């Protein structure tokens, strides 16, 4: 039913840089979405919701705007943990949920 | 008499919150920047009969209030307050930096810091106790590991949206 | 709150799959709550397989073809997942998490992504 498309596939990028990534829907999607991390071999964790609202616990220097169809997560400043891949989830009412492909970042 | 609590002056500190016993005026409103509810639903309050109907009130960092909410962990979860697993009432909140917000930070307002044990559902802790020290007795804070077990909040006229106060209600219902 | 999980680590290639995932500290008998089932194949993206709520109700994935199956277990107060006439495309890691329901100011029901996550099991298809 609703598809997601992220770009870029792989970004590279250096201490202190700023990054960004889109998640883009098929249909228009009245702002339920969510963004995860993960680490190698460890279980995700949960940083944005609603493509706008911040998580607890989370640092400061993450932030996520958009609605409709076009999202963006920001990262202000890039610290060495915030290497990791990263993943777009829709959480809809009138659809079965699914995942993006995923995004890696690696050091320049 | 919802007044008397919506619209009081004085607001309680987080680790001594205020209790008190007792629709649409609420839920028809505009200004509340939060309004969540589990167990039931706001349109169909006035349907329904119950014998207690307790208010608490108090006020806390505005990053702390996803904290409220059932099976949440954190500082105030964990040493301020705390909700059952099957809770039943609603949760109000309101941006309030028009007020409680003096040039120079007011640092009235306190929270609770390196309890010992986890709170149990619907309790309270407010009286100033001996240090959490280790396996040494303490009167002071020279006590390398000593330290007094209360903070208090910073909050100025001008701060992010993330650090500004907030003042919260929550409301209980059992029959 | 802590989960844990319980699985065999290699299975023939044509059986029944069979895991478990619990909680401390709480319970699962609450209005409040839901489960899912989480799965990623080796250096591939995650996938979801399903929800279960109070009252016994569920939802599954259309992508897939309806080959899994989830259900509490009162006398336990478990949750299982269930997937029989394995094939060698089954391997993966299988996670199970929860979240929570609320209703909305104007009355509506909405509900929260996933919060609680398990430390994960991995599964091969012996031969």
């Amino acid at each position: 039913d609703i598809q997601m498309t992220q770009s870029p596939s792989t970004l590279s990028a250096s201490v202190g840089d700023r990054v960004t990534i889109t998640c883009r829907a098929s249909q228009s999607i009245s702002s339920w979405l969510a963004w995860y991390q993960q680490k190698p071999g460890k279980a995700p964790k949960l940083l944005i919701y609603d493509a706008s609202s911040l998580e607890s616990g989370v640092p400061s220097r993450f932030s996520g705007s958009g609605s409709g169809t076009e999202f963006t997560l920001t990262i202000s400043s890039l610290q060495p943990d915030d290497f990791a891949t990263y993943y777009c989830q829709q959480y809809n009412s009138y659809s079965p949920w699914t995942f993006g492909q995923g995004t890696k970042v690696e050091i320049k | 008499p919802f007044g008397e609590v919506f619209n009081a002056t004085r607001f309680a500190s987080v680790y001594a919150w205020n209790r008190k016993r007792i629709y649409s005026v609420l839920y028809n409103s505009a200004s509340f920047s939060t309004f969540k509810c589990y167990g039931v639903s706001p349109t169909k309050l006035n349907d329904l009969c119950f014998t207690n109907v307790y208010a608490d009130s108090f006020v806390i960092r505005g990053d702390e209030v996803r904290q409220i909410a059932p099976g949440q962990t954190g500082k105030i979860a964990d040493y301020n307050y705390k909700l059952p697993d099957d809770f039943t009432g609603c949760v109000i909140a309101w941006n309030s930096n028009n007020l409680d917000s003096k040039v120079g930070g007011n640092y009235n307002y306190l929270y609770r810091l390196f309890r010992k044990s986890n709170l149990k559902p619907f309790e309270r802790d407010i009286s100033t106790e001996i240090y959490q020290a280790g396996s040494t007795p303490c009167n002071g804070v020279e006590g390398f590991n000593c330290y007094f077990p209360l903070q208090s909040y910073g909050f100025q006229p001008t701060n992010g949206v993330g650090y500004q106060p907030y003042r919260v209600v929550v409301l209980s219902f059992e029959l | 709150v802590q989960l844990q999980q319980w699985g065999p680590g290699l299975v023939n290639p044509s059986e029944t799959l069979s895991l478990t995932c619990s909680v401390s500290g709480g319970s699962f008998a609450t209005e409040n709550y839901y489960w899912s089932w989480i799965r990623q194949h080796p250096g591939e993206g995650l996938e979801w397989i399903g929800n279960i709520y109070f009252s016994g109700n569920t939802y599954y994935n259309p992508s897939l073809n309806n080959r899994f199956t989830i259900s509490f277990d009162t006398s336990k107060n478990h949750l299982s997942l269930k997937l029989p006439s394995v094939t060698a495309a089954d391997t993966a890691v299988y996670y199970c998490a929860r979240g929570t329901i609320y209703f909305d100011r104007s009355g509506y029901r909405r509900v929260d992504p996933f919060h609680i996550w398990g430390q994960g099991t991995m599964v091969i298809v012996s031969s």
